[PDB]
DNA sequence: CCCTGGAGAATCCCGGTGCCGAGGCCGCTCAATTGGTCGTAGACAGCTCTAGCACCGCTTAAACGCACGTACGCGC
């Protein structure tokens, strides 16, 4: 039928590259297809609003690197900017 | 051409690039989305994925159970400060709230 | 649908604040609680319904509540 | 023969321990179903209600309300008390604003 | 360079309801921050609105649901209303 | 090219609706806004500036001012309970709040 | 002879009162703005502060914390008393979300 | 510069409750009241801050503070 | 009135069923991938000039501190 874009299989090797000897269930994998979904609505609206303000037409990976500052603090913010600078250096590599 | 490689790939990663890439061009958000701001928007959605994932994982552990149900999800969040920082404003269906007495209520 | 504000009973309204904590429960306060969550519903789905209207749909989904209580800082996982 | 005659307060934080660690709906499905339709009938009638969408509505009312029933134990304890009172959920709801 | 404002259009709609007072700049700041703040809530649920029922165009009906999305009771069916009055004077 | 009339003139509005309209085009809203959308928003937007302007102007009046002030503008959004809920979690600056004490307060 | 003495409370009224009306701003200039550096200093060595932008900074401040103050003092007539408490402010973040 | 804390002045904090309807202030509130400053302007001026870095700015304007209390459901009217 | 032994009941660990939702497989098809091509936003270089940073008089309202007692937090 009509193809849903989901994040339920991507979710799921995340899960066995950390956790490869447990499962997870439907209702939980729709909770973590609705945390991905906010978050990245959260993200992008923010990223959107970054470039807004700088009066800037384009999104770079700059304004995702601010944007996660905003809204994960803490130690979650450079963790998650660190595997951001990672990914983007072995990307452009 | 040459071989279709995906960019997740590329970027070692597992969450589509290309994905994130097509739902920012048509999410309404900019008039041009730049090349890595998918595969930071990717880098960071998977490490919040893996990190909920391994203190539900844990948290599954103190249960015993090998299968990730909704209120190891909600235990793995609120457990974590900054989860539960970032998710404030967040309600989890089928996860309660944590098993916590005050401590003059205990007899 | 007269009287459907009783639907949420006196033990269901003392389950509710056993998984909050709550050591004892008042008898003012199952009034009270049912008055609450009457105001909350009532703005939840009143949006829900302003969602449905713009849709131009007679059924209320579970795609609009979840907008509903996300804008208001109450977002829903799992729909 | 004596009754067992548990005192107040024991089987309660009994009630807590076992509702805390568990996930079920406490509140019913057709008594919540029909509140969500008497409500929705005074914005619009003949309005209909998905199974899942009345499922949404369920479980975010009850967190919303163990939320606010946790923020009037709060105010118990703060106020020297352990028995809530309407005038908790007052200040509850006034302080967060709504 | 421009500046965009809403700086003159809140003063003709200030004589217009209420003709024997005036308005600071510093009071014209805070009403011109607060129309702007309501401008991108109103379009940001109208986007958000258009992203929901997959639609490209923003219509009158869009701004429509974003005001009683957003404004609360009975402010919200005079501001109805008054787009109403003004899309039917528009054609 | 005729007679140049602007569109605000033709709804019956002060607020400008090209402008609005163009604000709605360089958003990054949405693909295409209708020819309606910045007349309901201008509408809309006129009726909360003209709202507030009213009740600021009979609350300049009470306090013998003839010119609107900032504190006239927090006192005649708080006063009102449309305007207190819809600016919530609004913060105005210079204008304090409402001059009001709790019952137990007073001798 | 005997001066006025007011009791406990008369001059917090009349201050209660006098503030409520004026919107002038309560912390000082100087030694608000020496904070927003001290605090930005962990973040940035090299960074500046326009006169502005510690004017906003200010207002907002002050605004939640007086907003805090009147959670604060509605938990004190709640809990039986008419003197604020550092577990009162405690319960108000906590109700809030803000810990 | 160190000690800035201190730049709050107790009747600084006393006039801040007075405007909050408080009619009696704690001699412990004082150091309360700075904590709960000190860690709302940490999480402001810090957001402020990468709002200055990612505008190419090494001064912090009012305009990066206006979106920066907004990003938090704290918005500021009059800059 | 407080310390300690025994037993009633809700709760926790464990063996057996199984079943229905979770894990794995087959297409395959539509969205992700490859290459080229321009309009064009953006990084870079030089000017500047308007506002912030640093120090200085001063003076004066704001703030630290001490003496006293009565509204009030707290114990019972």
């Amino acid at each position: 039928k009509t193809r849903k874009e989901s994040y339920a299989i991507y979710v799921y090797k995340v899960l066995k590259q950390v956790h490869p000897d447990t499962g997870i269930s439907s209702k939980a994998m729709s909770i973590m297809n609705s945390f991905v979904n906010d978050v990245f609505e959260r993200i992008a609206g923010e990223a959107s609003r970054l470039a807004h303000y700088n009066k800037r037409s384009t999104i770079t990976s700059r304004e995702i690197q601010t944007a996660v500052r905003l809204l994960l603090p803490g130690e979650l913010a450079k963790h998650a900017v660190s595997e951001g600078t990672k990914a983007v250096t072995k990307y452009t590599s | 051409r040459a071989k279709a490689k995906t960019r997740s790939s590329r970027a070692g990663l597992q969450f589509p690039v290309g994905r994130v890439h097509r739902l920012l061009r048509k999410g309404n958000y900019a008039e041009r989305v730049g090349a890595g701001a998918p595969v930071y928007l990717a880098a960071v959605l998977e490490y919040l994925t893996a990190e909920i994932l391994e203190l539900a994982g844990n948290a599954a552990r103190d249960n015993k159970k090998t299968r990730i149900i909704p209120r190891h999800l909600q235990l793995a969040v609120r457990n974590d400060e900054e989860l539960n920082k970032l998710l404030g404003r967040v309600t989890i269906a089928q996860g309660g709230v944590l098993p916590n007495i005050q401590s003059v209520l205990l007899p | 649908l007269r009287d459907n504000i009783q639907g949420i009973t006196k033990p269901a309204i003392r389950r509710l604040a056993r998984r909050g904590g709550v050591k004892r429960i008042s008898g003012l306060i199952y009034e009270e609680t049912r008055g609450v969550l009457k105001v909350f519903l009532e703005n939840v789905i009143r949006d829900a319904v302003t969602y449905t209207e713009h849709a131009k749909r007679k059924t209320v989904t579970a795609m609009d509540v979840v907008y509903a209580l996300k804008r208001q800082g109450r977002t829903l996982y799992g729909f | 023969k004596k009754p067992h005659r548990y005192r107040p307060g024991t089987v309660a934080l009994r009630e807590i321990r076992r509702y805390q660690k568990s996930t079920e709906l406490l509140i019913r499905k057709l008594p919540f179903q029909r509140l969500v339709r008497e409500i929705a009938q005074d914005f619009k009638t003949d309005l209909r209600f998905q199974s899942s969408a009345v499922m949404a509505l369920q479980e975010a009312s009850e967190a919303y309300l163990v939320a606010l029933f946790e923020d009037t134990n709060l105010a118990a304890i703060h106020a020297k008390r352990v028995t809530i009172m309407p005038k908790d959920i007052q200040l509850a709801r006034r302080i967060r604003g709504e």
